[PDB]
């Protein structure tokens, strides 16, 4: 997701950038990454230790990676595992990361879903630039054969001379 | 520029914060050093022992997130409007000189 | 038309300038949120009262100062004068022709300080055991026998 | 002014289109991650697999 951000910012005192970047102009995956983002924050777990704290998964402090502690982790897990059973498994009916997760990206797939919702829109888009296209290219042409009718023109004059 | 020696206040969660009281406001000198004034005269400090009642804090921050991913959709939207207004712009005088 | 030029030029660097807000947003809301997580972590570390007091102690004082460090290197950065969490500013595009109507950005003072998290501790204060004449220690001083008296 | 005309006529509008290829490989790509991320969860919602005491 970090390597989705392209951006190359200019001072005015230089001209025109014609690179633009590859997911700009497009915010529905920011909000996909703030949706994983805000389900990845456990709150739905059967124990009184709803987060991962005590375990020790942690977040970097500047991005999203996960600086685990491996020595933190290591000593939790040898102390119990029963905690770690009951902090995102929790039921494991509908209870869980992993449930809604999954049900999520169910929907996301299906056609109400935001991702396939946003893929149809852009081919709608590209395909009302490409009838844009078939405009502009229909007035090259006839531009082009006025040009060519002033060329022929002038190399007729040319030969009188 | 100035520094006054002055009856300092507890702050921190230990206490031991050893935080100056200027103008009546204490402000941490822990922070107080290196920062600008013109900007912010009067900048908020850990007040005196504690404040309870977190719940409201979380709820305040997630807040303070959904209004920023707001505020960036807003952005983001406002700036696609002038990208399509200018490229449309753009391509309208270039036709419009070819034609000319 | 020699200010369409100009127009333009200025109208480009506008649309970068937002490109850079949206960028510098995210940024913003990944370094918050990562500090929420860390802030939800420590209030359900400190919720259980078998964890030692000191430990959790430490724990608040490094969270608040690395809050403080980031808050402060995020301040820091101004980059052709666009910061959210600094200053309050105004932007409004020109209109030149360019754009419809013209759309004005403000970008108050936005941070998670005011909302008083650092304000918070996990412990409460104990009463200092506190021992009567203890004498140990000296203050220093410099007084002498008076000049007049002594010669 | 055929240089010029030419230069303008040939590529007005394909960097939307190129925009929007770029969009949909990106869409492809994070399809991909949400896959292996089916995958992961398939391994690890197994109840089960906690209860090992080989």
């Amino acid at each position: 997701f970090s390597s989705l951000t392209k951006y190359t910012a200019v001072e005015p005192g230089e001209e025109a950038s014609d690179k633009n970047g590859a997911l700009l102009g497009d915010s529905v995956v920011r909000t996909i990454q703030t949706g994983i983002r805000a389900q990845f924050a456990n709150s739905g777990s059967n124990s009184a230790f709803k987060t991962m704290a005590e375990i020790g998964i942690t977040q970097d402090g500047t991005s999203g990676k996960l600086k685990i502690d491996d020595d933190k982790l290591t000593k939790v897990l040898k102390d119990n595992t029963a905690a770690a059973r009951e902090l995102l498994v929790g039921d494991g009916k509908e209870t869980g990361i992993t449930t809604k997760i999954a049900t999520e990206v169910k929907s996301y797939l299906a056609d109400d879903g935001i991702i396939d919702n946003a893929q149809d829109n852009v081919n709608a888009t590209l395909k009302s630039l490409t009838k844009q296209y078939l405009s502009v290219s229909n007035s090259i042409d006839e531009t082009v054969a006025r040009y060519k009718a002033q060329f022929t023109q002038l190399d007729t004059m040319m030969s009188k001379l | 520029g100035t520094s006054k020696t002055a009856l300092n206040k507890l702050g921190g969660a230990d206490g031991k914060t050893e935080v100056v009281s200027i103008g009546g406001k204490t402000y941490a000198a822990s922070k107080a050093e290196g920062h600008n004034f013109k900007a912010q005269p009067d900048l908020a400090e850990a007040a005196a022992t504690t404040t309870e009642n977190p719940l409201q804090k979380i709820d305040a921050a997630l807040a303070q997130v959904d209004t920023l991913r707001s505020d960036l959709g807003a952005v983001q939207n406002r700036f696609n409007s002038a990208i399509t207004n200018l490229g449309n712009t753009v391509n309208n005088l270039t036709s419009a000189r070819s034609r000319i | 038309f020699t200010a369409n030029i100009k127009g333009l030029t200025q109208a480009s660097r506008n649309a970068n300038d937002g490109i850079s807000i949206a960028q510098t947003t995210e940024g913003a809301l990944n370094e918050i949120n990562n500090n929420l997580q860390r802030v939800r972590e420590l209030a359900v570390q400190s919720a259980n009262s078998t964890n030692s007091q000191s430990d959790l102690d430490s724990i608040q004082a490094e969270i608040t100062q690395r809050l403080n460090e980031i808050d402060r290197v995020s301040g820091q950065t101004q980059f052709n004068g666009v910061k959210v969490l600094a200053q309050d500013n105004t932007l409004t595009i020109q209109v030149g022709a360019n754009d419809g109507e013209t759309i004005d950005i403000d970008l108050k003072q936005i941070n998670s300080q005011t909302l008083g998290l650092d304000t918070l501790n996990v412990q409460q204060k104990y009463k200092v055991s506190d021992t009567a004449a203890t004498v140990t220690g000296y203050a220093d001083t410099t007084i002498a026998l008076d000049n007049s008296t002594f010669k | 002014d055929l240089t010029k005309n030419e230069k303008g006529r040939l590529t007005p509008i394909t960097k939307q289109q190129s925009a929007n290829s770029a969009k949909l490989t990106a869409y492809g790509t994070l399809k991909s991650a949400l896959e292996k991320f089916q995958t992961a969860n398939t391994a690890l919602n197994k109840a089960d697999l906690f209860k090992s005491t080989v």
